[PDB]
């Protein structure tokens, strides 16, 4: 278990936390007990930005982009209720957390896309 | 004095000078290679190899 000073500096505070290889069981719901998302935490690995082509008959694609804002872009700390539904489906409403980054990313040749990578609400 | 169409004659028994503006030359053309190719790229729309 880390601290600030272990972790400060290394980049390591803008990734989620992980869990083992052996970490394939199973939680059970109990569905007269109500529950709660304590910690959602969301580390963006690759940002995609669909092309915009001129002929609009040729399917666009998403492509690859350079990160330029650095180690910046991860949601943390984002908590809310976690609804035992009828059909037993569970449903995530997120009412408060870190829930948003800014982060400009490059395409091929330099143009520059800002977004707003959230999932509020 | 020599006219103005026979001034680089003054090369022809000089070959250290005559090498000097040899490579004044070569760096000339060297130079408009590597300025064409900036202003080339300061134009280019790489954005559509199609059309
Ligand atoms: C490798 C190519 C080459 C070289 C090294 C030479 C070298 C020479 N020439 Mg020859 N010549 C050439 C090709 C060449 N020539 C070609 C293609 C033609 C037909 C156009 C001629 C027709 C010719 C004539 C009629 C004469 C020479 C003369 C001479 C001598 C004097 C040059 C001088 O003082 O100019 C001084 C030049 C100026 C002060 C200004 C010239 C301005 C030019 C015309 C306008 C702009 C040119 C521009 C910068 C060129 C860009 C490069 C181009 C290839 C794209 C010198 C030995 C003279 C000689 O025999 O003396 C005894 C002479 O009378 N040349
Ligand atoms: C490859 C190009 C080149 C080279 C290596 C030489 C080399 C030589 N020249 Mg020649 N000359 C050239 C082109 C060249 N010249 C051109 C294009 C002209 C017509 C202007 C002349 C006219 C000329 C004369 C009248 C004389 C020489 C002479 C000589 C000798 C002494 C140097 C000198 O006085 O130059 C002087 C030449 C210049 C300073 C040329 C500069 C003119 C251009 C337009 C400058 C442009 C540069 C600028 C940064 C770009 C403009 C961009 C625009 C958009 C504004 C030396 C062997 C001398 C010599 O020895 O006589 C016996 C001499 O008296 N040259
Ligand atoms: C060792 C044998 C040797 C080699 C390898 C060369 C090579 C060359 N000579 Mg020649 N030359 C030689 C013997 C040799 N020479 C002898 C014994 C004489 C009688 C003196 C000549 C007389 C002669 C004349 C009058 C001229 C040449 C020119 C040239 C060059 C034309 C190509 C050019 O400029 O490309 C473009 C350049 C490059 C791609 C970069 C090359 C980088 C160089 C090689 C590094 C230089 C470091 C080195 C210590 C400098 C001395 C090199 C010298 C041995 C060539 C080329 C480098 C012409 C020239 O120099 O034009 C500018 C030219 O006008 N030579
Ligand atoms: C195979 C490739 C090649 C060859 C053989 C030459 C040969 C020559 N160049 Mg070089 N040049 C080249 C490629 C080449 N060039 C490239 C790719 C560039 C970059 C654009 C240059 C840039 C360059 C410059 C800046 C200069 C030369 C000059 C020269 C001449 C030096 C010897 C001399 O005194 O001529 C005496 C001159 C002549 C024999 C007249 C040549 C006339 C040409 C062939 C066409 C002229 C067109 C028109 C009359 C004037 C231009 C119109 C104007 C509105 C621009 C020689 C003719 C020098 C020169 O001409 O000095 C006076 C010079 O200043 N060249
Ligand atoms: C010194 C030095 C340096 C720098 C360099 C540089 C920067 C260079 C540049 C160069 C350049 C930048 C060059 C340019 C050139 C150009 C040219 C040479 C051109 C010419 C032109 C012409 C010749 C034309 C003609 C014509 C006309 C005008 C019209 C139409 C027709 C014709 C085409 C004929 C360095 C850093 C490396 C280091 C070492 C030292
Ligand atoms: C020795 C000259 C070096 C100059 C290099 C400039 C960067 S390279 C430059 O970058 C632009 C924006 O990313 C692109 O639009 C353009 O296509 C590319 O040539």
């Amino acid at each position: 278990t880390l601290t600030y000073d272990d972790i400060v500096g290394t980049g390591l505070a803008n990734k989620c936390p992980t869990l083992d290889d052996t970490a394939r069981g199973a939680y059970p719901i109990d569905s007269s007990q109500t529950y709660r998302i304590a910690r959602l935490c969301l580390q963006p690995t690759t940002f995609l930005v669909k092309e915009e082509p001129k002929n609009k008959r040729q399917e666009a694609e998403f492509v690859p982009t350079k990160l330029v804002t650095r180690e910046t872009t991860s949601l943390d700390q984002i908590q809310g209720e976690l609804k035992v539904n009828s059909d037993g489906s569970l449903t995530f409403v997120e009412e408060d957390g870190i829930d948003f980054q800014p982060v400009t990313v490059q395409m091929a040749g330099g143009e520059r896309i800002p977004l707003l990578f959230t999932v509020k609400n | 004095g020599l006219p103005w169409y026979r001034v680089h004659t003054v090369l022809i028994n000089d070959p250290g000078r005559l090498i000097a503006a040899h490579l004044m030359h070569t760096a000339l053309v060297a130079g408009w290679a590597g300025s064409m190719a900036l202003y080339e790229l300061a134009t280019f729309d790489p954005s559509d190899p199609v059309l």
